[PDB]
C-alpha cells in the first residue's frame, strides 16, 4: 500500500543522499524532506507527522527482514544513534550483514527510510525486481 | 489521492 522499492529508494535516497542530509521523510504516494520538526518513532499520538508513521510501517513491511549490508548497517546505527530515542532495532551476522527489526512506535526518517529500503530493495527488488 | 509523482 505504498510506492515502489526502486522509485522508493530512488527518490528518499535521492533527497537524502542529496537534498536533506539524512532527515526525516514524510510519505503518501510519495517521499517528502522532513527538517522543521524530525521524530522519535512517536505513533503521531504525542506530535509527530502521520507522514513518518506510514513511512514507518511501509519501510518496515516492504523490508520485513532484508539483511543490511555493512551500509545499511551504519546507516540505521547513524540515523538512529544520531540524536536519541530508540526506535529501530538491529541485530548483526551476514558476515557483513546485518538484520533489521524496528519500529518501537511508528515514525521514520528519510534516512532510516532509505536505509531499510536499501536493504529492501537490494535483498526484494535491486532496480525493481519485486 | 496523494501527490501525483514521487522523488
Amino acid at each position: 500500500m505504498n510506492l515502489s522499492l526502486s522509485d522508493l529508494h530512488r527518490q528518499v535516497s535521492r533527497l537524502v543522499q542529496q537534498e536533506s542530509g539524512d532527515c526525516t521523510g514524510k510519505l503518501r504516494g510519495n517521499v517528502a524532506a522532513n527538517k522543521e520538526t524530525t521524530f522519535q518513532g512517536l505513533t503521531i499520538a504525542s506530535g509527530a507527522r502521520e507522514s513518518e508513521k506510514v513511512f514507518a510501517q511501509t519501510v518496515l513491511s516492504h523490508v520485513a527482514n532484508v539483511v543490511l549490508t555493512q551500509e545499511d548497517t551504519a546507516k540505521l546505527l547513524q540515523s538512529t544513534v544520531k540524536h536519541n530515542l530508540n526506535n529501530y532495532d538491529l541485530r548483526s551476522v551476514g558476515n557483513g550483514n546485518s538484520v533489521l527489526v524496528s519500529l518501537r512506535s511508528d515514525q521514520m526518517t528519510l534516512q532510516d527510510a532509505k536505509v531499510l529500503l536499501e536493504a529492501a530493495l537490494r535483498q526484494e527488488s535491486g532496480a525493481r525486481g519485486s | 489521492d496523494e501527490y501525483d509523482d514521487p522523488f
